[PDB]
DNA sequence: CAGGATGTATGCACGTGACCCGTGCCTGGAGACTAGGGAGTAATCCCCTTGGCGGTTAAAACGCGGGGGACAGCGCGTACGTGCGTTTAAGCGGTGCTAGAGCTGTCTACGACCAATTGAGCGGCCTGCAGACCGGGATTCTCC
DNA sequence: GGAGAATCCCGGTCTGCAGGCCGCTCAATTGGTCGTAGACAGCTCTAGCACCGCTTAAACGCACGTACGCGCTGTCCCCCGCGTTTTAACCGCCAAGGGGATTACTCCCTAGTCTCCAGGCACGGGTCACGTGCATACATCCTG
C-alpha cells in the first residue's frame, strides 16, 4: 500500500505543479489579472488568442 | 518471528490512528434489533440510529478499556482480566 | 411572611403507612426535599419531551413517559399505574 | 442516472480541454511539432509570452 | 380503582393526600411548559405520593428495627440504601445526618 | 427471529477495540465479560430510544431518539443531530 | 462601534445572528421575559467558542498536512486542551477517533 | 420544507480565524451539534438563575453569571470580555 | 487566616477512612486526602459566591451551597431545597 | 495486655460506621471556610447553615472517596491504602 | 561487457465524488409605535452574623516499642501471542415492493384568562411524650 | 480453660422537640367566554426492508514456544496501640451592628401588533481534486 500510496502523492503533487503553471500563465495574460478564478478551458482559450494577439 | 507482544505496539498504534468503526455493521444491527425487540416488537431503525449507536457503544467500549488498563497497572500487571473491569465499572458506578 | 411545604402530606402519608409512627423535623426536611427533587425531574423530562416534539402542553402522556424514563425497573410499574389510577378516579363520573 | 449524465458533462469539459491543449501547443514555436506535458505546455506559453 | 367521594379539592377527588392545587400551581409558575393539561398535576401527584409512601414505608420499618417510634435521617439513609431501586433513583443523592451503611469487607477479617 | 447475535461480538473485534484503549495483552475471559457489559450498556439506551419513539407514538427508532438518550445518561454525541 | 451596518449582529460587530438567538431565547420558556442584550451577549459567547475550536482545528489539520478540518482535527483540537477538554469531556464526537497515547509500561 | 443551521456563521467564522481552510460536511455537523449544545446549556442555567433569585427576565448579567459557571479557567474570562464588548459596541447606537 | 487546612487533622482523615472501612493508612495519604478536600472545597465554595454575588448579597446561604453542589452531580438533602 | 493491631481498628470501623457524627472539628473545618473564601470575595459573611452544609458534603465526599480508595488497595492485594490508590479513584471516577 | 526478462518509476487518460458559484423564492428580522408590568431606588426594621470572654474538657500531638505488613527476588507452568491455510460471512452493486414519515387542510375540544367566593393550611402557641443521658450490673469478645 | 476489657441491658432522671389547637390570609375552586393547539382524515413520496449474485477481506481452527502471572520465600521498614503531655474546640453568654427582608413609588424596557424588505435556503450548473488502469522509459539480474 506504500508504493500506491507513493504514487499517489507524487502525481498529487504533480498535479500542484501543474496548478502553480496554469496560476502562471494566468497571471501572465492581464484581461485575466483580477480574474484568479478563471477555469481551466478558458484560461488556454485566453492565452492562445492572447498568443496569436 | 517477533518478541511477543511487539506486535500488539504496531495495533495499537494503528488503531488510535484511524477513525472507522472496529465492529462489524451487520452483526451489530442484529444485535441492536436483537436488544430492540425485548423492550417492543415490529420496530424500524432509522440507518444513521444505528451508526449512533455504534459510535457510542464503541466510543463507551474504548473509554471502558481505558480504564480497565489502569487497573491492571496499578495491580502492577500487564494483563487486564474481569476483575479490573469490574473494579472501574464498581468506581465509575455501573 | 409564610412559606409552603409537603411536611403536612408527608405527615398523612407516614400516618397512613404506619399509624403509631413520628417523624423528626430532619427526616421532614429530607422527605420535602425529596419532593421538590422528583417534582423537578418529571416536569423538566416533561419540558424536554414536550420540545422534543412539536408540542406546547405538558399533559399526562408526558408525565407517563417521563415517569418510564425516569423511575427504575419496578418502581416505574408502580407508579405508572398509581398515576393512570388517580387520572382515571379524577376523571370518573 | 442524473450521476451519470453529471460524469458525461465532466468527460466533456475534459475533451474540450484537451482540445483546447493541443492549440495552444501549437500555437507556440518551441512546441510545435514537439511532444510535451500540459505543464511544460502552460510553462513555455508562459515564458513564450514573458519573451 | 375505588368509587367517587365527592369534593370540591381536586385532591379528595382524585383519592390523593397530596395537593393537586400546589402541583398544578408550580407546574405553571415553573416555566416547564405554555400550557400545562388538568390531568397532568393529577397524575404527577399520585406519582409523588407513591413514592413518598414507598421511602416512608421501607424507613418506619428501620425504626422498629432501631427499636425507635420516630423516622430520623439514620432510618432513611438505611431504608434507601438498602432498596435497590431507590438507591438507583438516589444513587448521586447524600443525606444529611444519614451515616453510611455498615460496610466491612470480608478481606479485612 | 434474531437470537443470540451477542456472539457476533467477536474476539478480534474486542481486542481491537481494547488496543485502541491502549491495551497491550488480553485475557481469554474478557470476551466473555465484555458482551455482558457491552449487552447492559445497549439495553439501557435502546429502552429510551424506544421510549421516546413510543411517546412520540412512532415506529421508527431516529438517530434523534438515541441522541437523546444518550444526551440524557451524560453521554452526550455530536454529529448525528443536536 | 465604527460599524453600523443595521443588522443587530453587524451593530454588535458579530458573525452569529442575533435575531436567530432572541427567537431562541423566548422559545423553550427559559423566562417570562428576555433582554435585548441577552442574545446579543450570547451571540459573543457562541462565536467566541466556535472560533476557538475552529482555530485549534485548523492548527491540528495543518499539523497532519491536510487543508480541510474533518472529525478527527476536532477531537485532537478538543482533547489536547485542557479547557475545552473539561467542557466537552462528557461528548462523543462522530469519527473523532482517540488520542494517540500508550502507557509506558507497555513499551520497551 | 426547511430547517435552519449555524454553518454558514462557523464557515465565516472559520475563514476569520485561518484566512484558507476548508471544512467538511460531516465537521460541519458536528459545529452544529457543539452550538446547540452550548446554547442550550447556557440559556438552561440563565433560566435557573433567573428563577432562584425571583426575576422574570433573563438579562446580560444571568448569561455573564452562566459563562462564569459553565466555561472553565480562560474560556470563562474571554468570554465574558467578548460579549461585555459586544454588548457595549450594540448599546453604542 | 492563612494555614487553616491543617486544621484537618490526621484523625479526621482516619475517621472518615474508618467510615470508609479502611483497616490501615499509610503515612502519605494525609497529605493527598488534604490536597483533594481543598480542590473539592474552592470549587463548590467559589460556585456559592458566584450564586451570592449575583444576587448582590452579602452574605453565603446554605442555598447557595445546595445550588453550587446540585451542578456537580452531587444532590444535598437536609438544608432546604 | 494490649488489643492486636488491627483489632482496634476493626472496632472504630464499627463504632463510627454506626454513628452519624459531624467527625471534623466544626471551628477549625469554619476558619478553613472562611480562607478559602477569601479568595473569591474579600469580606463574605457566611450563614451558619451554609457552613455545616459544606462541611456535611465535604464529609459524606471523602468517606464516599475512602470506599473507592479502600477498593483500590484491596484490588492491588493490599491492605494498606496510599496515594497511589486515591489517585487511580479519582482519575477513573474522572476528576 | 551487451541484450532480454523482469521489476521499478513516470506520465497520460478516464470515471467518481466533492466542492464552489449563481439564480429565484420565501420566511424571517427589523423598524415604528404602543401599553403594561417588572425591576430599580429610597427608607425602614429586625434577624443573624461577627467578635470577644471565661472555664472545662476531649481531642490532638508526641515519643516509643513492637509486630505485621509491604517489597524484591526466584522458579515453575500455563495461557497467551504469533504465523499459516481453510472456511465463512461481510461488503458491494443491483432490483423491486411497501410502511411509514411527512405534509396539508378542516374542525372540535381544551386550557388560558377573568371575576367572585370560599376553606385548607399556614404561623404561633400550649402541652405532654419519646429521646438522650447517667449509674449499676451481667453478658460477650479478646488475648494468653 | 482462665483473666480481663468492651458492649449491652435495665431502671431512673430530665429535657427539647413533636404534635395538636386556634385564628386567619391567600391559594384553590367555581362558572363562563374566547382563541388556539391538537386530533383526525387524506394524500404524496422517501427510506427502509427483503432478496440475489459476486468478489474478497476477516475470522476461525491449529501448532508451536516463552513472557508473563502466580506462588513461595526472605528482608526490612513502616504504622498501630499505648501512655503521657500539650493544645484549642466547645459551650454558654454577652454586645454591636451590617445586611437581609419588606413596602411604597416611579420610570424604562420588553411583549405584542402591523408593515415592509433582505438574508438565507433549496436547487441546478460548472469546476476541481482524487484514485485507478494503461502505455512509456529506466535500473537490476541472468547468459555467454
Amino acid at each position: 500500500n506504500v508504493k500506491r500510496r507513493t504514487h499517489n502523492v507524487l502525481e498529487r503533487q504533480r498535479r500542484n505543479e501543474l496548478k502553480r503553471s496554469f496560476f502562471a500563465l494566468r497571471d501572465q495574460i492581464p484581461e485575466l489579472e483580477n480574474n484568479e478564478k478563471a477555469p481551466k478551458v478558458v484560461i488556454l482559450k485566453k492565452a492562445t488568442a492572447y498568443i496569436l494577439s | 518471528r517477533y518478541r511477543p507482544g511487539t506486535v500488539a505496539l504496531r495495533e495499537i498504534r494503528r488503531y488510535q490512528k484511524s477513525t472507522e468503526l472496529l465492529i462489524r455493521k451487520l452483526p451489530f444491527q442484529r444485535l441492536v434489533r436483537e436488544i430492540a425487540q425485548d423492550f417492543k416488537t415490529d420496530l424500524r431503525f432509522q440507518s444513521s440510529a444505528v451508526m449512533a449507536l455504534q459510535e457510542a457503544c464503541e466510543a463507551y467500549l474504548v473509554g471502558l478499556f481505558e480504564d480497565t488498563n489502569l487497573c491492571a497497572i496499578h495491580a502492577k500487571r500487564v494483563t487486564i482480566m474481569p476483575k479490573d473491569i469490574q473494579l472501574a465499572r464498581r468506581i465509575r458506578g455501573e | 411572611s409564610r412559606k409552603e411545604s409537603y411536611s403536612i402530606y408527608v405527615y398523612k402519608v407516614l400516618k397512613q403507612v404506619h399509624p403509631d409512627t413520628g417523624i423528626s423535623s430532619k427526616a421532614m426536611g429530607i422527605m420535602n426535599s425529596f419532593v421538590n427533587d422528583i417534582f423537578e425531574r418529571i416536569a423538566g423530562e416533561a419540558s424536554r419531551l414536550a420540545h422534543y416534539n412539536k408540542r406546547s402542553t405538558i399533559t399526562s402522556r408526558e408525565i407517563q413517559t417521563a415517569v418510564r424514563l425516569l423511575l427504575p425497573g419496578e418502581l416505574a410499574k408502580h407508579a405508572v399505574s398509581e398515576g393512570t389510577k388517580a387520572v382515571t378516579k379524577y376523571t370518573s363520573a | 442516472d442524473k450521476r451519470a449524465h453529471h460524469n458525461a458533462l465532466e468527460r466533456k469539459r475534459r475533451d474540450h480541454i484537451k482540445d483546447s491543449f493541443h492549440s495552444l501547443r501549437d500555437s507556440v514555436p518551441s512546441l510545435q511539432g514537439e511532444k510535451a506535458s500540459r505543464a511544460q505546455i502552460l510553462d513555455k506559453a508562459t515564458e513564450y509570452i514573458q519573451y | 380503582g375505588k368509587a367517587r367521594a365527592k369534593a370540591k379539592t381536586r385532591s379528595s377527588r382524585a383519592g390523593l393526600q397530596f395537593p393537586v392545587g400546589r402541583v398544578h400551581r408550580l407546574l405553571r409558575k415553573g416555566n416547564y411548559s405554555e400550557r400545562v393539561g388538568a390531568g397532568a398535576p393529577v397524575y404527577l401527584a399520585a406519582v409523588l405520593e407513591y413514592l413518598t409512601a414507598e421511602i416512608l414505608e421501607l424507613a418506619g420499618n428501620a425504626a422498629r428495627d432501631n427499636k425507635k417510634t420516630r423516622i430520623i435521617p439514620r432510618h432513611l439513609q438505611l431504608a434507601i440504601r438498602n432498596d435497590e431501586e431507590l438507591n438507583k433513583l438516589l444513587g448521586r443523592v447524600t443525606i444529611a445526618q444519614g451515616g453510611v451503611l455498615p460496610n466491612i469487607q470480608a478481606v479485612l477479617l | 427471529v434474531l437470537r443470540d447475535n451477542i456472539q457476533g461480538i467477536t474476539k478480534p473485534a474486542i481486542r481491537r477495540l481494547a488496543r485502541r484503549g491502549g491495551v497491550k495483552r488480553i485475557s481469554g475471559l474478557i470476551y466473555e465479560e465484555t458482551r455482558g457489559v457491552l449487552k447492559v450498556f445497549l439495553e439501557n439506551v435502546i429502552r429510551d430510544a424506544v421510549t421516546y419513539t413510543e411517546h412520540a407514538k412512532r415506529k421508527t427508532v431516529t438517530a434523534m431518539d438515541v441522541v437523546y438518550a444518550l444526551k440524557r445518561q451524560g453521554r452526550t454525541l455530536y454529529g448525528f443531530g443536536g
